[PDB]
Protein backbone atom coordinates (compact mmCIF):
# COMPACT_ATOMS: atom_id res chain seq x y z
CA UNK A 1 0.00 0.00 0.00
CA UNK A 2 1.61 3.39 -0.94
CA UNK A 3 1.49 6.09 1.32
CA UNK A 4 3.08 9.67 1.32
CA UNK A 5 4.44 10.18 4.32
CA UNK A 6 5.68 13.57 5.40
CA UNK A 7 9.25 14.15 6.22
CA UNK B 1 -4.84 28.35 34.38
CA UNK B 2 -4.49 31.21 32.11
CA UNK B 3 -1.09 32.43 34.15
CA UNK B 4 0.41 29.47 32.99
CA UNK B 5 -0.49 29.27 29.39
CA UNK B 6 2.49 30.16 27.19
CA UNK B 7 2.95 30.75 23.83
CA UNK B 8 4.53 28.10 21.13
CA UNK B 9 8.21 28.79 20.48
CA UNK B 10 10.11 30.33 17.62
CA UNK B 11 11.48 28.27 14.83
CA UNK B 12 15.11 28.40 15.14
CA UNK B 13 17.73 28.54 12.77
CA UNK B 14 20.09 25.78 13.93
CA UNK B 15 22.12 25.48 11.12
CA UNK B 16 22.96 25.56 6.72
CA UNK B 17 23.22 23.43 4.06
CA UNK B 18 26.37 25.21 2.54
CA UNK B 19 26.16 24.45 -1.17
CA UNK B 20 28.25 26.98 -2.80
CA UNK B 21 32.09 25.21 -3.09
CA UNK B 22 32.77 22.19 -4.93
CA UNK B 23 31.35 20.30 -1.92
CA UNK B 24 27.96 19.87 -0.15
CA UNK B 25 27.94 20.38 4.05
CA UNK B 26 26.12 20.70 6.84
CA UNK B 27 27.03 23.50 9.19
CA UNK B 28 25.82 23.58 12.98
CA UNK B 29 25.25 27.02 14.17
CA UNK B 30 23.42 26.86 17.40
CA UNK B 31 23.47 24.30 20.48
CA UNK B 32 20.74 22.67 21.85
CA UNK B 33 20.77 24.95 24.58
CA UNK B 34 21.22 27.85 22.37
CA UNK B 35 18.24 26.88 20.20
CA UNK B 36 15.62 26.36 23.55
CA UNK B 37 16.58 29.98 24.73
CA UNK B 38 16.11 31.80 21.16
CA UNK B 39 12.88 29.93 20.71
CA UNK B 40 11.66 31.01 23.85
CA UNK B 41 13.17 35.02 22.89
CA UNK B 42 12.54 34.41 19.01
CA UNK B 43 16.03 36.59 19.70
CA UNK B 44 18.10 35.47 17.02
CA UNK B 45 21.57 37.39 16.44
CA UNK B 46 23.66 34.69 14.29
CA UNK B 47 24.21 36.45 10.88
CA UNK B 48 22.47 34.24 8.38
CA UNK B 49 24.56 32.88 5.45
CA UNK B 50 23.63 30.41 2.15
CA UNK B 51 19.99 29.52 0.37
CA UNK B 52 19.08 26.35 2.51
CA UNK B 53 18.58 26.61 6.26
CA UNK B 54 18.59 23.99 9.23
CA UNK B 55 15.62 24.87 11.60
CA UNK B 56 14.01 23.45 14.87
CA UNK B 57 11.17 23.56 16.97
CA UNK B 58 10.90 21.99 20.05
CA UNK B 59 9.95 18.70 18.51
CA UNK B 60 11.36 18.60 15.27
CA UNK B 61 14.05 19.64 13.17
CA UNK B 62 14.15 20.35 9.20
CA UNK B 63 14.62 22.38 6.77
CA UNK B 64 13.97 25.82 4.61
CA UNK B 65 15.03 27.66 1.67
CA UNK B 66 14.99 30.55 0.08
CA UNK B 67 13.74 31.42 -3.04
CA UNK B 68 12.52 35.08 -4.66
CA UNK B 69 13.68 36.40 -1.02
CA UNK B 70 11.02 34.42 1.19
CA UNK B 71 12.38 31.56 3.42
CA UNK B 72 10.08 28.52 2.65
CA UNK B 73 9.46 25.63 4.51
CA UNK B 74 6.66 23.32 5.00
CA UNK B 75 3.93 23.94 7.30
CA UNK B 76 3.74 20.22 8.99
CA UNK B 77 6.86 21.51 10.53
CA UNK B 78 6.51 25.15 11.11
CA UNK B 79 3.05 25.39 11.52
CA UNK B 80 1.96 28.55 12.16
CA UNK B 81 5.11 29.68 14.23
CA UNK B 82 7.15 32.79 14.20
CA UNK B 83 10.65 32.42 13.07
CA UNK B 84 13.61 34.00 15.86
CA UNK B 85 15.52 36.75 14.07
CA UNK B 86 17.78 39.75 15.29
CA UNK B 87 14.80 42.06 15.87
CA UNK B 88 12.77 39.49 17.90
CA UNK B 89 10.36 37.29 16.43
CA UNK B 90 9.05 37.52 12.78
CA UNK B 91 5.38 36.89 11.24
CA UNK B 92 4.39 34.63 8.71
CA UNK B 93 4.35 36.29 5.27
CA UNK B 94 2.57 33.32 3.84
CA UNK B 95 0.49 30.00 5.37
CA UNK B 96 -1.24 27.20 3.76
CA UNK B 97 -1.46 24.14 5.02
CA UNK B 98 -3.64 22.69 1.97
CA UNK B 99 -0.05 23.68 -0.14
CA UNK B 100 1.75 22.28 3.54
CA UNK B 101 4.10 25.85 2.65
CA UNK B 102 4.81 28.79 4.65
CA UNK B 103 7.21 31.30 4.52
CA UNK B 104 8.80 34.10 6.35
CA UNK B 105 10.33 37.51 4.92
CA UNK B 106 14.02 35.85 3.63
CA UNK B 107 16.50 36.89 6.97
CA UNK B 108 19.05 39.57 6.55
CA UNK B 109 21.99 38.05 4.98
CA UNK B 110 20.61 35.21 3.38
CA UNK B 111 20.33 34.62 -0.52
CA UNK B 112 17.98 33.28 -2.66
CA UNK B 113 18.08 30.34 -5.28
CA UNK B 114 16.94 31.12 -8.51
CA UNK B 115 14.04 29.40 -10.22
CA UNK B 116 14.72 26.79 -12.75
CA UNK B 117 13.93 27.87 -16.24
CA UNK B 118 15.93 24.74 -18.07
CA UNK B 119 13.20 22.47 -17.98
CA UNK B 120 15.15 19.32 -16.93
CA UNK B 121 13.82 16.34 -15.24
CA UNK B 122 16.88 15.18 -13.80
CA UNK B 123 16.76 16.54 -10.27
CA UNK B 124 18.84 16.33 -6.87
CA UNK B 125 17.55 16.73 -3.78
CA UNK B 126 19.63 18.09 -0.35
CA UNK B 127 19.24 16.44 2.65
CA UNK B 128 19.52 17.65 6.18
CA UNK B 129 22.66 15.68 5.95
CA UNK B 130 23.82 17.64 2.47
CA UNK B 131 23.53 14.41 0.84
CA UNK B 132 22.68 14.99 -3.16
CA UNK B 133 20.06 12.33 -4.02
CA UNK B 134 18.88 12.19 -7.54
CA UNK B 135 15.49 12.20 -8.50
CA UNK B 136 13.83 11.58 -11.77
CA UNK B 137 11.18 14.28 -12.33
CA UNK B 138 7.83 12.54 -12.89
CA UNK B 139 5.17 15.04 -12.80
CA UNK B 140 4.28 18.64 -11.61
CA UNK B 141 4.97 17.34 -8.13
CA UNK B 142 6.42 13.97 -8.01
CA UNK B 143 9.68 12.65 -8.61
CA UNK B 144 11.51 9.00 -8.72
CA UNK B 145 13.96 7.81 -6.60
CA UNK B 146 16.63 6.47 -8.32
CA UNK B 147 17.91 4.28 -4.92
CA UNK B 148 15.52 2.98 -2.85
CA UNK B 149 15.71 4.90 1.12
CA UNK B 150 14.15 4.11 4.05
CA UNK B 151 11.68 6.49 4.87
CA UNK B 152 13.84 7.51 7.98
CA UNK B 153 16.93 8.61 6.00
CA UNK B 154 15.05 11.39 4.47
CA UNK B 155 12.54 12.59 7.72
CA UNK B 156 14.07 15.89 8.92
CA UNK B 157 14.93 16.92 5.33
CA UNK B 158 11.26 18.71 4.22
CA UNK B 159 11.69 22.12 3.63
CA UNK B 160 14.71 21.79 1.48
CA UNK B 161 14.85 22.22 -2.44
CA UNK B 162 15.13 20.21 -5.23
CA UNK B 163 17.63 21.25 -7.91
CA UNK B 164 18.05 20.97 -11.35
CA UNK B 165 21.84 20.00 -12.64
CA UNK B 166 22.53 23.72 -12.75
CA UNK B 167 21.41 24.02 -9.11
CA UNK B 168 18.46 26.47 -9.48
CA UNK B 169 15.45 25.76 -7.78
CA UNK B 170 12.79 23.52 -8.93
CA UNK B 171 10.48 22.88 -5.53
CA UNK B 172 10.42 22.10 -2.14
CA UNK B 173 10.49 18.54 -0.83
CA UNK B 174 7.76 17.79 1.49
CA UNK B 175 7.06 13.80 1.60
CA UNK B 176 7.76 10.74 0.25
CA UNK B 177 5.77 7.80 -1.34
CA UNK B 178 6.84 4.77 0.70
CA UNK B 179 5.41 1.17 1.05
CA UNK B 180 6.58 -1.00 4.03
CA UNK B 181 8.65 2.21 5.15
CA UNK B 182 10.93 2.20 1.96
CA UNK B 183 10.92 5.41 -0.06
CA UNK B 184 10.93 5.11 -4.03
CA UNK B 185 9.35 8.36 -4.51
CA UNK B 186 9.00 11.89 -3.13
CA UNK B 187 6.37 14.45 -2.99
CA UNK B 188 7.48 18.37 -3.52
CA UNK B 189 5.44 21.33 -3.67
CA UNK B 190 6.54 23.10 -7.06
CA UNK B 191 8.30 26.80 -7.05
CA UNK B 192 5.25 27.72 -9.97
CA UNK B 193 3.33 26.89 -6.87
CA UNK B 194 5.11 29.33 -4.39
CA UNK B 195 4.89 31.88 -7.34
CA UNK B 196 1.19 31.36 -6.81
CA UNK B 197 1.42 32.15 -3.33
CA UNK B 198 3.17 35.22 -3.42
ZN1 LIG C 1 17.38 24.45 -14.35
Amino acid sequence: TEDVVCC
Amino acid sequence: HMASMKKKGSVVIVGRINLSGDTAYAQQTRGEEGCQETSQTGRDKNQVEGEVQIVSTATQTFLATSINGVLWTVYHGAGTRTIASPKGPVTQMYTNVDKDLVGWQAPQGSRSLTPCTCGSSDLYLVTRHADVIPVRRRGDSRGSLLSPRPISYLKGSAGGPLLCPAGHAVGIFRAAVSTRGVAKAVDFIPVESLETTM
